[PDB]
């Protein structure tokens, strides 16, 4: 086996017995991936000073009752991916000082560990994942008052008795993912701080009453279960995380410190008035995919700290966003809905909105304060804090002159808008701020734009269009990438494409009806800078 | 009604359940090793047996009202044209 | 983290009662309970009770996998040809019980055994029946098949599980069947016009038996519930029966997150908690039985059978 | 309406979409060196019902 | 049908829905049935030893 200073890194395969000719001066030993069938006390007790014993991926099935006891300094022991279930008695002797015990994937059984596990007065991280445990009774875990991280995912836990965690007074991180629990009656784990009940089959959740000890839970996960109600969270005043995605929750200051609530893929058909009132100090909210018919955060001072709101794919009809309510909302998502008519200044009242996705909602902007537009419009003009806005798949029949006049946004998308007819000077107040544009698939024919003035423009997207001509370039603008796929251009002038040699790095022509012996300038540009 | 669907989640759960089900029906603690499996295609007898077992062989909500109809008594043309011979009985 | 243990059924029973009331009113297409004051008070006609009594009366470990084995019919030149020579009436098929017992060591292992034929004739329609040899001279009846006309060769399947189990236990060395046309007594002359092979795909048995090496109150289970129209529902417009046993299913069927290696015993949880390997098992009834009632509409009494109302077994998904 | 042929609301209190008809599946797998042909039951789904 | 021996009266029923449907649709003036004893092909006659 490979030998370095106090490390014997045995190779990945080809071993059937523990080597006996190596000296005990080593301190770290590895036996992973070999074909060891059982561990005898004699060759193993020869080594005294060991601090790592990685026995992963073997065929170990029988252990001397006093095999591991003679190792005074054993500080790590991994027995993952073995065959301990076939075992005999005693198993692991009382371990003097072990701070990591790994028994993952040994096909363990309820009542096997209690005859196998011994007292470890310094155990700190226990792992029983990928086993076949089925119950947690009062005698399953005993004599380990230092346990702090218990891993139990991928078991078949279906039932937990009353005091199964009474003998672990200092447990903080617990993990019951991918198990098969079905109900939880109460909660008597004061010091727990990370609880993971994901991917279970839980149907209801509950806590205890008359709290003599303040519960300290902060991280809680309940995704992929079958919860039917929003659990009462007056017994977890320090909760700062929650994940109720893919449940069946229907809604009919206990969370004064909640910080990240996720509530997507549920059945939240409507939002009660008092539900949003107590959820102060929130920063991220996700109501995506929930069937919300309307969002009615009308009360002033509601969600004063909110930084994100996802209302996508809900089939919202209306927004009742009041003024000075969401004073910190920075990112807002509204895609997938069908929003026809809103007050003009719905998005104007927001103080610090930056990104406002409106894909597929069918919301059409209007002219502006002067030269007004049709009724039911939405005013994108007066938002001075916007930076990004996507308006694709909104079927904007007609664009307006000052729809973006006072919105120094650095990114604008308008693709997938068939029959779009763009007014002159529509992108007026964006010349010095707008950096990325997109019009792919509109089907427009002529690009009447103030293109040379878009000094800060970086990339352009005009594919799948019927573009006929473009204003002649007069300088080497900073535009880096240009897209013209599936276009009507068949012969490209060179003088009209003035510059386009320094900054340009990719100018696509693939799929266009270009004809050889008619471009000239294309042959030069293809040679250096961009291909196809 | 409202819905909680994600097709990929259902597909993945179904695939995992299929894995467990196939292992469970054979009462297999762990999948068998293939080290000592002779190479080459299966013996033709095994393939014939598998083909034989594989192919296929030709071998409302709403409540309803009950009514009863008696047979025509043997007093008229029942015994006249079809005597109740020891061979059979007619109705 | 004490898991919920006690189950209280009063709310469950109330929900079941309301659901049953809705089901009863829906199945009859009555948006409301029918008019009752119009009925002629007194005893019911004896004919209606006769009909209701007649309609109310009674007349007339497979989850695991089974190893498959196939045994072919012995060639004609052994026992078939001499004493049981094929005639126009019938075709004789015989099997050697030695290799039969070799395939399935013990009779109790057998789960299903069927006998396969390949018919050659296409057009003529014929009606055929299968017998079993019972001694050196006698025959007995098993079943008959009404062959369908076709244009291509087709295989045939007969279920002969019982006779094969009997052969494995008490049978002699050679046993066989008989395939003869259907002779009504009025049919003086009948012949077997259908042609099958062998008389290269001889008929054979397709034995399925569990292998010898594999020889050996909160879960979903039907729960009793007695519903009374007079007391539980307060209905007087149903005259018979006074009440019926509309027992119901209760129990969760938790999903079992599978692994590539699990304990031997825990595999038995799949069989009773997720047999269908569905993505979200649900405790649903498995066997339903109907209920007939006798209720009045206006002036006329009615005897109606409401279907799929009594729950006999509950199975997860 | 064929989906609701077995609908009994007063038994489960929560109707679920369940398989209605299933078919078996024959497989071939080696136990060490001996080929085995086994037929597993209720493998594929052909139709569904509300119950 | 295979009538098991019995020392008591019993009720037996046959499913004849496919026949009564045709009788209702296009049936004749009077149509009926016939209960007969099984006959083997070996030129054999039988008697109906059942009382109705």
């Amino acid at each position: 086996c490979k030998m370095v200073d106090k490390k014997v890194s045995c190779q990945v395969l080809g071993l059937l017995q523990v080597p006996s000719v190596l000296p005990p001066d080593t301190e770290t030993l590895d036996l992973s991936g070999n074909q060891l069938r059982s561990i005898l006390a004699s060759p193993l007790g020869f080594y005294t000073a060991l601090r790592h014993l990685d026995l992963s991926t073997n065929e170990i099935s029988f252990l001397q009752p006093g095999a591991f006891q003679a190792l005074t300094h054993l500080e790590h022991l991994s027995l993952a991916h073995n065959r301990l279930a076939m075992a005999s008695a005693g198993g692991l002797g009382p371990l003097p000082r072990v701070t990591s015990l790994d028994l993952s994937g040994n096909s363990l059984y309820s009542g096997l560990l209690e005859r196998l596990l011994g007292e470890a007065p310094s155990l700190h991280t226990l792992s029983l994942a990928e086993n076949s445990l089925t119950r947690l009774t009062r005698h399953t875990f005993r004599d380990m008052p230092a346990l702090e991280q218990l891993d139990l995912h991928s078991n078949v836990l279906m039932d937990i008795e009353d005091g199964a965690f009474e003998g672990l007074p200092r447990l903080t991180h617990l993990n019951l993912s991918r198990n098969s629990l079905t109900c939880i009656s109460d909660f008597s784990l004061q010091q727990l701080r990370v609880l993971d009940l994901s991917c279970n089959s839980i149907e209801a959740f509950q806590t205890a009453s008359q709290p003599q000890a303040e519960f300290q839970l902060t991280w809680l996960d309940l995704r992929e279960n079958k919860l039917l109600h929003f659990p009462d969270l007056a017994a977890l005043p320090r909760l700062i995380y929650l994940n109720l995605s893919n449940n069946l929750i229907r809604l009919p200051r206990p969370l004064s410190q909640l910080l990240n609530l996720d509530l997507s893929y549920n059945e939240i058909e409507l939002i009660p008035d008092s539900f949003l009132e107590h959820l102060t100090s929130l920063c991220f909210l996700n109501l995506s995919r929930n069937c919300l018919r309307t969002f009615e955060a009308r009360r002033l001072g509601s969600l004063p700290c909110l930084m994100l709101l996802d209302l996508s794919h809900n089939a919202l009809e209306t927004l009742e966003l009041g003024a000075r309510a969401l004073g910190s909302l920075r990112t807002l998502l509204l895609q997938g809905n069908a929003l026809r008519d809103l007050p003009p200044y719905t998005f104007a009242n927001l103080a610090s909105l930056q990104r406002l996705n409106l894909q597929g909602n069918r919301v059409s902007p209007c002219g502006g304060p002067d030269e007004p537009g049709p009724s039911g419009c939405v005013a994108f003009s007066g938002i001075t804090s916007l930076r990004s806005l996507s308006l694709v798949d909104n079927e904007i029949e007609l664009l307006r002159a000052g729809a973006f006049l006072h919105t120094p946004l650095t990114e604008l998308d308008l693709s997938s808008n068939p029959g779009l007819e763009v007014a002159t000077g529509a992108l007026g107040g964006l010349e010095a701020s707008l950096e990325v544009l997109a019009l792919q698939g509109n089907g427009l024919m002529v690009l009447q734009v103030d293109l040379p003035c878009f000094i800060c423009l970086k990339r352009l997207n005009l594919a799948e269009n019927r573009l006929s001509h473009l204003p002649a370039w007069t300088q080497a603008v900073s535009l880096e990438v240009l897209d013209l796929r599936n276009n009507s251009f068949s012969l490209l002038p060179g003088s009209a494409m003035g510059g386009l040699e320094t900054s340009l790095r990719r100018l696509y022509l693939q799929g266009n009806p270009l004809s050889c012996c008619g471009n000239g300038w294309l042959a030069a540009q293809l040679h250096q800078g961009r291909v196809d | 009604t409202c819905k909680t669907i994600d097709m990929e989640l259902v597909k993945r759960k179904r695939i995992e359940a299929i894995r467990g089900q196939i292992l469970s029906k054979l009462r297999l603690a762990s999948p068998p090793s293939q080290g000592e499996v002779p190479p080459g295609p299966l013996p033709e007898a095994v393939l014939a047996l598998y083909n034989s077992t594989r192919d296929r062989v030709a071998g409302d909500y709403y409540a309803k009202e009950v009514t009863r109809v008696l047979m025509v008594e043997t007093h008229n043309e029942i015994y006249d044209k079809f005597k109740q011979s020891t061979h059979s009985i007619y109705m | 983290l004490s898991t919920c243990k006690t189950i209280d059924m009063e709310l469950v029973k109330r929900k079941r009662i309301e659901a049953i009331r809705g089901q009863i009113l829906s199945k009859l297409r009555l948006a409301s309970p029918p008019s009752q004051g119009e009925v002629p008070p007194g005893p019911l006609p004896e004919a209606v009770l006769a009909l209701y009594n007649s309609t109310r009366d009674r007349v007339a470990a497979d989850y695991y996998a089974k190893e498959v084995t196939r045994v072919l019919m012995v060639e004609t030149h052994n026992e078939i040809y001499d004493k049981f020579k094929q005639s126009t009436h019938s075709i004789y098929m015989f099997f050697n019980t030695s290799e039969l017992r070799e395939a399935v060591p013990e009779p109790v292992l057998l789960s299903r055994a069927e006998l396969r034929l390949l018919r050659l004739k296409l057009k003529v329609e014929q009606h055929v029946e299968l017998y079993q040899k019972y001694s050196n001279n006698s025959w007995r009846y098993l079943s008959n098949r009404l062959l369908a006309p076709s244009d291509s060769p087709e295989w045939l399947s007969f279920d002969v599980t019982g006779v094969v189990r009997q052969w494995l236990s008490r049978g002699g060395e050679i046993e066989g069947f008989r395939l003869s046309a259907h002779c009504s007594c009025d049919s003086r002359d009948n012949t077997l016009q259908v042609d099958i092979n062998g008389f290269m795909n001889r008929p054979f048995l397709l034995l399925m038996a569990t292998p010898l090496e594999r020889a050996q109150e909160k879960n979903c289970c039907v729960r009793q519930l007695y519903i009374d129209f007079r007391k539980d529902l307060g209905w007087k417009w149903i005259h018979e029966p006074k009440g019926y046993h509309a027992n119901f299913c209760l129990g969760p069927c938790p999903y079992i997150w599978s692994l590539d290696t699990q304990y031997s015993k825990v595999l038995a949880l799949y069989n009773q908690h997720n047999p269908g390997a569905s993505a979200a098992p649900c405790c649903v009834p498995q066997a339903l039985e109907p209920l007939p009632i006798v209720y009045y509409v206006g002036r006329k009494p009615k005897v109606e059978q409401l279907s799929n109302m009594i729950v006999r077994s509950c199975k997860c998904s």
